[PDB]
RNA sequence: ACGGACCAAGGAGUCUAACACGUGCGCGAGUCGGGGGCUACGAAAGCCGCCGUGGCGCAAUGAAGGUGAAGGCCGGCGGCG
RNA sequence: CCCCGGCGCGCCGGGCCCGGGUCUUCCCGGAGUCGGGUUGCUUGGGAAUGCAGCCCAAAGCGGGUGGUAAACUCCAUCUAA
RNA sequence: UCAGUAACGGCGAGUGAACAGGGAAGAGCCCAGCGCCGAAUCCCCGCCCCGCGGCGGGGCGCGGGAAAUGUGGCGUACGGA
């Protein structure tokens, strides 16, 4: 039962062991490359709850990406338009950091197959996320009935197309009176939907 | 069908019937309801009052399945069972009154407008008003109320 | 007199008789069993507390408990849920005064 | 411009609607192919019941709709217990399960339960192997008589009491439908302010007697 | 005052949606199967009826909680006088 | 007349040594996530529908939802990361 | 269908869903965790039999590695052991 007492130490990270921790670990982090093969996973609880098992054909990517909003790249901060659309500073990315962690390690590794992600640190500057990753064409992979579904085509690059855990936050998904926006299982498909005109033959 | 309509007869007539002087323009006064306030306001005035404004509480999250409640009249009722059902009863002699059950005809409440026949029946509903009660009870009937 | 169910007052509704199960098992989400309570007060020997947890009972020990109230939901946010760390932080201070007067 | 009297429309023709209109030519199409393929379903999987697996009874909710009855999506958890049937083997034998329902009160629980009764005794059962028959495989002489079924299972159907005609009595006479309606309103309008009300003015009393 | 050297051919109130009124047909306090299902022309047509869900109509009014559409005469009693 | 497929029936070598009910005793959950503040976008979502950045930062009869902000109190309904 | 409706909106122009109800189709499941099982698990090389244009089945190696920083079997909220 040592997971339990690690997942129950890993909610404390305001106590002086895990301050300890994150902070000498963000240094290491940050004297690394922003894309960095990991050799094991740093959280082997938080890792394995997200899917992540310890046989070969697993692999681990630490992620670096720069914290802040998003600027608009314009030049001059000139937009050309209405005074609605002027905005340069204090405008938001649609998707998370963590997403943006997965994006990048899957279009690094375009032969292996984003899984999940968790996050492993952070200061000012950089959050750092440690990324799961398959290799579709392992035997070990191919050869176990649970995880065969990850080594279909269907399942090409599930970072980029919001279907992560990570990335399908930002889609706005969900049961209930919250989701009304993506009945029919996306934005756009609500749209159409919404936006269709049914000219029936008898009208 | 085209071949009945004006354009047919409007051939050779230059301007169309829109006239030689004020022409057809595409768009003079503005697109839809433009100008309500402005130079469509005698328009908007003489036919629409009450269009401009607001008026009354809002209510979020309405259902309307919460207030359904369909009504019946009382010149109705008898509509609502068969016609034996009234003849039988009418001419009767025990003096036993047959059951309107006006929730199984898809009514909710009974209304008063109408006249009964001169016949006693027992009305099932949720709801009556209460010269339906009144009128029910002076021909000797009876409201019974179900939930 | 008589009475006859009504769709509208205080006993409003159609009448059917009330059927009595064991509650769906996943109502018992969040209750704490012995064996979490151990673990998560073995984390505590481990751990310790966090600074507003402890700048918060520096106010509990001078009973200035309107004031912890109010710090405390400036760092978690709500009232219900500063009440119940309020509540836990004084058990934890009441059980020091405890074990010192031992 | 508005011209004379008339409605004020507003048609919501404002964007690019020619870019989406869904026109319906394929109609007949789309009823050939959906026939086409419930045929070939009902060819593969006869004798079992073309319609598919039976369903519950269940009461429409919000109180526009629950005087109706209509079939549900699948057997409580609690009716296929009550009529002694695995939860795991009702599907193999074209009963629906949903485990998230719940059963409130018996009167449900019961009809649903009595269905599934019904239904368990106009089950014929094929055995696994035709040669070797097992304990709970219908007869031969049933099973050559076994024929696909058309339609919904047992369909369900809202079915009324009918209450003969009989002499009022000088209760049901005397009752006020409309007064007991207005009253049970303001009790229930009232309720909670009353209690309040009715506590201080206990508080207040016992203050000036102790 | 502007266009027009001449000939041929092409060339401009349409279609979708909504509304209003008028007219024609069907049924009629009802009416409508349009979605779905059943059974070459035919992607048609026929059918459904415990497929009428549902729309519109059959009830209005109030912001709402809500309420929601004729009376008189005769006889008897109680109260006021 | 060719070929491909599907559906059936036997042999060989393997794998499984498989279930129901009633009692007794035990066990049971996803965290820089929820939640909160603020900013920007977004929505019909209006004292803030969804998403995102920064700050704060959980609990365990808890947590979320219960379409008007908030405290108290019952209820219903689910079981997020 | 709800419904151009609840709602949004220099409450102007304009915008605008959901639940219920009727249908098409219909299918349900698996981990981490908590535990018990001597890691009971997996990959690759070499030899023998079978198959071999979808590279796999069986047998034998004091063959190599992965894996106790956790593989496999039982089991997942409908409770489970
Ligand atoms: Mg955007
Ligand atoms: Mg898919
Ligand atoms: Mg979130
Ligand atoms: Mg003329
Ligand atoms: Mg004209
Ligand atoms: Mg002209
Ligand atoms: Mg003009
Ligand atoms: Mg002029
Ligand atoms: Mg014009
Ligand atoms: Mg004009
Ligand atoms: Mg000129
Ligand atoms: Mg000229
Ligand atoms: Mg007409
Ligand atoms: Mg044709
Ligand atoms: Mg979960
Ligand atoms: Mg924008
Ligand atoms: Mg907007
Ligand atoms: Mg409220
Ligand atoms: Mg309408
Ligand atoms: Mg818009
Ligand atoms: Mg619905
Ligand atoms: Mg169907
Ligand atoms: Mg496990
Ligand atoms: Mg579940």
């Amino acid at each position: 039962g040592a997971y339990k007492y690690i997942q129950e130490l890993w909610r404390k990270k305001q106590s002086d062991v895990m301050r300890f921790l994150l902070r000498v670990r963000c240094w290491q982090y940050r004297q690394l490359s922003a894309l960095h093969r990991a050799p094991r996973p740093t959280r082997p609880d938080k890792a394995r709850r997200l899917g992540y098992k310890a046989k070969q054909g697993y692999v681990i990517y630490r992620i670096r990406v720069r914290r802040g909003g998003r600027k608009r790249p314009v030049p001059k901060g000139a937009t050309y338009g209405k005074p609605v659309h002027h905005g340069v500073n204090q405008l938001k990315f649609a998707r998370s950091l963590q997403s943006v962690a997965e994006e990048r390690a899957g279009r690094h590794c375009g032969a292996l197959r984003v899984l999940n992600s968790y996050w492993v640190g952070e200061d000012s500057t950089y959050k750092f996320f440690e990324v799961i990753l398959i290799d579709p064409f392992h035997k070990a992979i191919r050869r176990n009935p649970d995880t065969q579904w990850i080594t279909k085509p269907v399942h090409k690059h599930r970072e980029m197309r919001g279907l992560t855990s990570a990335g399908r936050k930002s889609r706005g998904l969900g049961k209930g009176h919250k989701f009304h926006h993506t009945i029919g299982g996306s934005r756009r498909a609500a749209w159409r939907r919404r936006n269709t005109l049914q000219l029936h033959r008898y009208r | 069908p085209s071949r009945l309509r004006k354009t047919r007869k409007l051939r050779g007539h230059v301007s169309h019937g829109h006239g030689r002087i004020g022409k057809h323009r595409k768009h003079p006064g503005g697109r839809g309801n433009a100008g309500g306030m402005h130079h469509h306001r005698i328009n908007f005035d003489k036919y629409h009052p009450g269009y401009f404004g607001k008026v009354g509480m809002r209510h979020y999250h309405l259902k309307r399945n919460q207030s359904f409640c369909p009504t019946v009249n009382l010149d109705k009722l008898w509509t609502l069972v068969s016609e034996q059902t009234r003849v039988n009863a009418a001419k009767n002699k025990t003096g036993a009154a047959p059951i309107i059950d006006v929730v199984r005809s898809g009514y909710y409440k009974v209304l008063g407008k109408g006249k009964l026949p001169k016949q006693p029946v027992i009305v099932k509903a949720k709801f009556f008003s209460r010269r339906a009660e009144e009128k029910i009870k002076g021909v000797g009937g009876a409201c019974v109320l179900v939930a | 007199a008589l009475r006859y169910p009504m769709a509208v007052g205080l006993n409003k509704g159609h009448k059917v008789t009330k059927n009595v199960s064991k509650p769906r098992h996943s109502r018992r989400r969040g209750r704490l069993t012995k064996h979490t309570k151990f673990v998560r007060d073995m984390i505590r020997e481990v751990c310790g507390f966090a600074p507003y947890e402890r700048r918060a009972m520096e106010l509990l020990k001078v009973s200035k408990d309107k004031r912890a109230l109010k710090f405390i939901k400036k760092r978690v946010g709500t009232h219900i849920r500063a009440k119940r760390k309020r509540e836990e932080l004084s058990s934890v201070l009441a059980a020091m005064r405890k074990a010192a007067a031992k | 411009a508005p011209s004379r009297n008339g409605m004020i429309l507003k048609p919501h023709f404002h964007k690019d609607w020619q870019r989406r209109v869904a026109t319906w030519f394929n109609q007949p199409a789309r009823k050939i192919r959906r026939r086409k393929a419930r045929q070939a379903r009902a060819r593969r999987i006869a004798p079992r019941p073309a319609a598919g697996p039976i369903r519950p009874i269940v009461r429409c909710p919000t109180v526009r709709y629950h005087t109706k009855v209509r079939a549900g999506r699948g057997f409580s958890l609690e009716e296929l217990r009550v009529a002694g049937i695995h939860k795991k083997v009702a599907r193999t034998i074209g009963i629906s399960v949903d485990p998230r329902r719940r059963n409130k009160s018996t009167e449900s629980l019961q009809a649903n339960v009595q269905r599934l009764k019904e239904y368990r005794s106009k089950l014929v059962l094929f055995p696994r192997k035709p040669s070797a028959p097992k304990k709970g495989d219908s007869s031969a002489e049933e099973l050559k008589l076994a024929t696909q079924l058309t339609g919904p299972v047992m369909p369900i159907r809202n079915v009324f009491k009918k209450e003969k005609a009989r002499v009022i009595t000088e209760e049901e006479k005397n009752f006020k439908a409309f007064a007991s309606l207005r009253m049970a309103r303001a009790n229930a309008r009232l309720f909670g302010i009353r209690a309040k009300r009715a506590k201080e003015a206990a508080e207040q009393d016992v203050e000036k007697k102790k």
